[PDB]
């Protein structure tokens, strides 16, 4: 610690002792259903962009490794989560949105974009924590005469709010002459056909887009991935993995009066101290196990190599990862004498230490 | 505002004004000498038992070493300040069992044998008046482990890696030093501060102390009961002043309050995101892959390191101010108690 | 019918988050109830749609089956898909389809093509109960606390926390709110919410005892 | 700028302590002036004779 | 006319507060101390003000330094003429050269140049593409402008922190000098000191 081979007389703070965990426990809810990803990804005909379908996915085991087999896309583009780590963590609810766009307006489905799809048909919020997938569909979504089945809205009075739908098909009025069901000057139909054709360029093929919206974990945890649970342990410094919230601590029985909506417990430093077990409705306190400062009390290396160790601020009936109890921790390797000399190496509350003769050994005295 | 009352003193070239009596007044001067000693673990504060956070924190170099060195220097300097202020005698003098000092009674400043601590009455009011923060100068891991009531602030400070060291000299040793100094200046006069303590009667020492200011010594000997009664009333009014008003010790109260508030702000700095996606490191570990979580961890590490450096700089400036006040208190201790000073308003 | 605009007199606050904090003061930015607001004491014995704008709540002191029905929505009857939450003793019929109503809405004692039909727990039972119908991020979180009113009068002084119980998300556009009392005198209150910063006083049990508004008077700004 | 303020609020309390330090210096300047100059109890007026 | 430096300092959020004691109150306190020193001597700083003619006060000041008080009453006119000549010499030296007040000029100039540097630091890019915040707001989308605004926020926060630390150190030095000046006010004006070169 001192980056030197010889040390001088005094007390040095070197490092810290900490009890390493010996067990790892994982607590997941007892659910058995399989999430319906096949009925979302493998469909005969998706709806258009102005009328995207919303499907709620909950109360099932979500396996995200079978997504690649259902549809031949390239990459699993996500923003708030990495595409790598879906399975170990778990969420509250999963929403599915699907629509078919052109190849130019793919980057508009992203948080904070401006265009035609983003302004009047489908807008993503400021803080999106889901995934967006897109792949080419030139073989199942094109005719030589033209695919007139899908529409997009070209004009609207105002931009949409995030996660909004506009199904109404009234004639848009841009002038002062009233429309009254007549499409003329400044009375334009909002929906325009895409007009897909197999002989287009690379930027103009139809693209099927599926949105995997995720919300972060809250009081319910209905949809969660595949992970084997572990029996609960208490009063031991262990690793806990409660619904994807990893950490290390000691679980004890609690007397906190949680309300039925409350699930977690946060302190002034914004870290979890109280958790609710999803299997058995009980509250467990989370505290770290035994740790503290370690100080080395030594004379010089020119004199001796005998070292006393001061474990700072612990009631040392719990030493491991002569013994005198001090008000400033406790000493190991220094005996206490019933005398009083001048203070050579200071330790704490009136207690010092020195290296003396009367077999040489390290003593501690007031 | 009003600068003061208006006085037009009557001046003439053949007029003199001379006092015909005197009053004896006892005042009170309060000076801070030291503050709380704090030791900060940077690795537990920044990372919190995360391995790759430690691996990415080793890339930043030796910031932790120099911040720990600065805080260790402050902790050494506080004990040095207390040692140079209070410890000024080679021998612990003791008062005689008789309590007659020419009519002056020092029963409200000399220690009493009933209490386990050797603290006098006025020192008992001074220690009861200042509300300490009750920090980790006593060991508190047994109380922090045992879940009683709610979560304390000091338990959160201990769990986040912030530790308060106890001072080297206990309150009993400070009270013993104060009692030895009081007994020396009561019995031996100013002669104990310049070598061997030479005994003297207290009325004759009082005659010398009137002789040093320009008043002849026959004034005291003809009026000794009046000086005794005035001194008794003056030292009795300090009791009634300190038993009611709690605004006298505001300097020591602010010394406690600043070191509590700095630690509270340093703990509260952990809840900010610093431009990342989450303020909790384990959510960043579990939610992201290697490179992106390395970017977020680097952002959090820079923010927490900036907070810790700000705390260390503020503690260094406050330590310089406290050291200046402790040097002033040591000079006032040497020149007012151990002798007699002719400096005006000192 | 007759409407009257009274004052709430510093009443109404809910739990912001779904976590537990003990013995701490915490500041939250949320669509909150303005202290010393201008609420409406509506009176009806026979009901238009209030201009719902980023927050609304409810408060009534009536009993029995007359106090029910909380139909939301932009337009009723037909055309645009709007939310038509109906309520009774044991059922909440969530529907995006529109019931065949008219210009005069009534519930007979003696719909359309629906996209999301949800059935959940009922939202109801001198007791002036309070209910919150806050809309943010298309979630419609509902907070409620039973408040037994001592003397039947206007909204009293108190800072009782309304507990979160109901989270039913309907991500549509809602700007109006009608009401669906049973048709076979009602002292129900209508108030508003606004985005403002608060500072809540917790305890060791987890109940909001006091709450200060950081924009009421400069003394509370100093306190914040 | 609203966006700059909304992203500055994510940096924690790096400004309350700045305002506290500047307020402490501003109080200390007036304390210094009051300590140096206000060392008399009554305002003394010189006689008109010189 | 033209945009002043103080106008830009105010427009950028840097404000200078006025002191509590105005210069008239400082002059009144100085006049009160002068009248007390002229009439009473040292007894106005140790209780009630006791009058004394200035010749006898000057004789007591001579008796303080160890010279017997009969050399004043035999040499009063010479001492009065020497004091008047010294006062005139100080007046001429203050009217001639202004370089004695260089420390007060430095106290003014340091807080002038620190605020000027704090204003001038706003023209830096700190690694971004533009120093103007509205240009980044109106030129990019949300994510990239958030990145550049974060860079500018980090740079401006660093500059403000450096200014606050320098102000704290200067305030400590000013407090030490003010304590020395208060000791010199209590010991030289309200009394007579035996300390050498104090
Ligand atoms: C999609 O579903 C149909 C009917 O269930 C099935 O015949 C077809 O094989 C499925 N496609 C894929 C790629 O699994
Ligand atoms: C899950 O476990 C809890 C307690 O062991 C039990 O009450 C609950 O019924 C279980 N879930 C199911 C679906 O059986
Ligand atoms: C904690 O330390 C105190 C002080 O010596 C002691 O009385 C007590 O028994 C200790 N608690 C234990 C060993 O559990
Ligand atoms: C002394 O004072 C009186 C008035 O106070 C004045 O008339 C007289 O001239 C003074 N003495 C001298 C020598 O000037
Ligand atoms: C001094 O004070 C104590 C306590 O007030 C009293 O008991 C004692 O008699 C006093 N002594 C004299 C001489 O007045
Ligand atoms: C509410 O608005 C009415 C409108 O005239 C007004 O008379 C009344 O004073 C307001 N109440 C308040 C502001 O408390
Ligand atoms: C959606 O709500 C907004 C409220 O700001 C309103 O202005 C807009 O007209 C609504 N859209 C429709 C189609 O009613
Ligand atoms: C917290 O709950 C306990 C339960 O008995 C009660 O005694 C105590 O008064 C409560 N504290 C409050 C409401 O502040």
């Amino acid at each position: 610690t001192l980056k030197s081979f010889t040390v001088e007389k005094g007390i040095y703070q070197t490092s810290n002792f900490r009890v390493q965990p010996t067990e790892s426990i994982v607590r997941f809810p007892n659910i058995t259903n399989l999430c319906p990803f096949h009925e979302v990804f493998n469909a005969t005909t998706f709806a258009s962009v102005y009328a995207w379908n919303r499907k709620r996915i909950s109360n099932c085991v979500a396996d995200y490794s079978v997504i690649y087999n259902f549809a031949p896309f390239f990459a699993f583009k996500c923003y708030g989560v990495s595409p790598t780590k879906l399975n170990d963590l778990c969420f509250t609810n999963v929403y599915a949105d699907s629509f078919v766009i052109r190849g130019n307006e793919v980057s508009q489905i992203a948080p904070g974009q401006t265009g035609n799809i983003a302004d009047y048909n489908y807008k993503l919020p400021d803080d999106f924590t889901g995934c967006v997938i897109a792949w080419n569909s030139n073989k199942l979504d094109s005719k030589p005469s033209g695919n007139y089945n899908y529409l997009y809205r070209l004009l609207r009075k105002s931009k949409l709010k995030p996660f909004e739908r506009d199904i109404s098909t009234e004639i848009y009025q841009a002038g002062n002459k009233p429309c009254n069901g007549v499409a003329g000057p400044n009375c334009y139909s909002p929906l325009q056909s895409y007009g897909f054709r197999p002989t287009y360029g690379v930027g103009h093929q139809p693209y099927r887009v599926v949105v995997l919206s995720f919300e972060l974990l809250h009081a319910p945890a209905t949809v969660c991935g595949p992970k084997k649970s572990t029996n609960l342990v208490k009063n031991k410094c262990v690793n806990f993995n409660f619904n994807g919230l990893t950490g290390t601590g000691v679980l004890t029985e609690s007397n906190k009066k949680f309300l039925p909506f409350q699930q977690f417990g946060r302190d002034i430093a914004d870290t979890t101290d109280a958790v609710r077990d999803p299997q058995t409705l009980e509250i467990l306190d989370i505290t770290p196990c035994s740790f503290g400062g370690v100080s080395v009390i030594t004379p010089g290396t020119n004199t001796s190599n005998q070292v006393a160790v001061l474990y700072q601020g612990v009631n040392c009936t719990e030493v491991p990862v002569n013994v005198f109890q001090t008000r400033a921790g406790c000493l190991i390797g220094a005996e206490y004498v019933n005398n009083s000399y001048e203070c050579d190496i200071p330790i704490g509350a009136g207690i010092c230490a020195s290296y003396q003769t009367q077999s040489q050994s390290i003593i501690a005295y007031t | 505002m009003s600068l003061g009352a208006e006085n037009s003193v009557a001046y003439s070239n053949n007029s003199i004004a001379i006092p015909t009596n005197f009053t004896i007044s006892v005042t009170t001067e309060i000076l801070p000498v030291s503050m709380t000693k704090t030791s900060v673990d940077c690795t537990m504060y920044i990372c919190g038992d995360s391995t790759e956070c430690s691996n990415l924190l080793l890339q930043y170099g030796s910031f932790c070493t120099q911040l720990k060195r600065a805080l260790t220097g402050i902790a050494v300097e506080q004990d040095k300040n207390t040692q140079e202020v209070f410890a000024q005698v080679k021998q612990i003098y003791k008062t005689p069992p008789i309590k007659y000092f020419g009519g002056f009674n020092f029963s409200q400043i000399l220690p009493d044998p009933s209490k386990p601590s050797k603290r006098s009455f006025i020192e008992d009011l001074l220690f009861n008046k200042v509300t300490l923060a009750d920090a980790g100068f006593i060991k508190q891991y047994g109380d922090c482990l045992g879940d009683i009531a709610a979560r304390d602030l000091i338990c959160a400070q201990k769990f986040n890696g912030l530790t308060v060291l106890p001072p080297l000299l206990t309150d009993e040793m400070i009270a013993q030093y104060t009692s030895a100094l009081l007994a020396g200046t009561i019995t031996s006069g100013w002669t104990f501060g310049a070598g061997a303590a030479l005994q003297i009667p207290f009325a004759m020492q009082m005659a010398y102390r009137f002789n040093g200011i320009g008043v002849t010594q026959n004034v005291l000997y003809e009026n000794q009961k009046l000086i005794a009664n005035q001194f008794n009333s003056a030292i009795g009014k300090i009791q009634d002043s300190l038993s009611s008003t709690a605004s006298a010790l505001g300097k020591l109260q602010d010394v406690v309050n600043h070191n509590a508030q700095a630690l509270n702000t340093l703990v509260k700095q952990l809840s900010s995101k610093f431009g990342a996606i989450s303020s909790v490191l384990n959510d960043i570990l579990s939610r992201l892959d290697k490179v992106e979580a390395e970017v977020q961890i680097d952002r959090l590490i820079t923010g927490r390191l900036q907070s810790l450096q700000t705390y260390v700089t503020q503690q260094l400036i406050r330590a310089a101010e406290i050291r200046a006040s402790a040097n002033l208190a040591a000079t006032k201790m040497s020149e007012c108690v151990l002798g007699q000073s002719k400096r005006v308003d000192f | 019918r007759t409407q009257s605009y009274t004052n709430s007199f510093t009443r109404g606050v809910y739990y912001p988050d779904k976590v537990f904090r003990s013995s701490v003061l915490h500041s939250t930015q949320d669509l909150f109830l303005p202290f010393f607001s201008n609420v409406t004491w509506f009176h009806a014995i026979h009901n238009p749609a209030l201009p719902f704008n980023d927050g609304v709540y409810f408060a009534s002191t009536e009993k029995s089956n007359i106090i029910r029905g909380w139909i939301f929505g932009t337009t009723l009857d037909s055309k645009t898909q709007s939310l038509l939450i109906v309520n009774n003793a044991t059922n909440v019929v969530i529907k995006v389809c529109e019931f065949q109503f008219c210009n005069d809405p009534f519930l007979d004692v003696y719909a359309n093509n629906c996209t999301f039909e949800y059935v959940s727990q009922p939202f109801l039972m001198k007791n002036l109960r309070e209910f919150v119908f806050k809309n943010i991020d298309g979630y419609f979180k509902i907070y409620s606390k039973h408040t037994p009113i001592n003397l039947e009068r206007d909204l009293p002084q108190g800072f009782s926390a309304l507990e979160p119980l109901v989270d039913l998300p309907i991500g549509i556009n809602i700007t109006r709110f009608q009401t669906l009392l049973a048709l076979h005198a009602a002292a129900y209150y209508v108030g508003y919410l606004q985005p403002r910063t608060f500072l809540l006083k917790y305890n060791e049990n987890g109940t909001i005892t006091d709450a200060v508004d950081c924009a009421l008077d400069p003394l509370s700004e100093t306190k914040c």
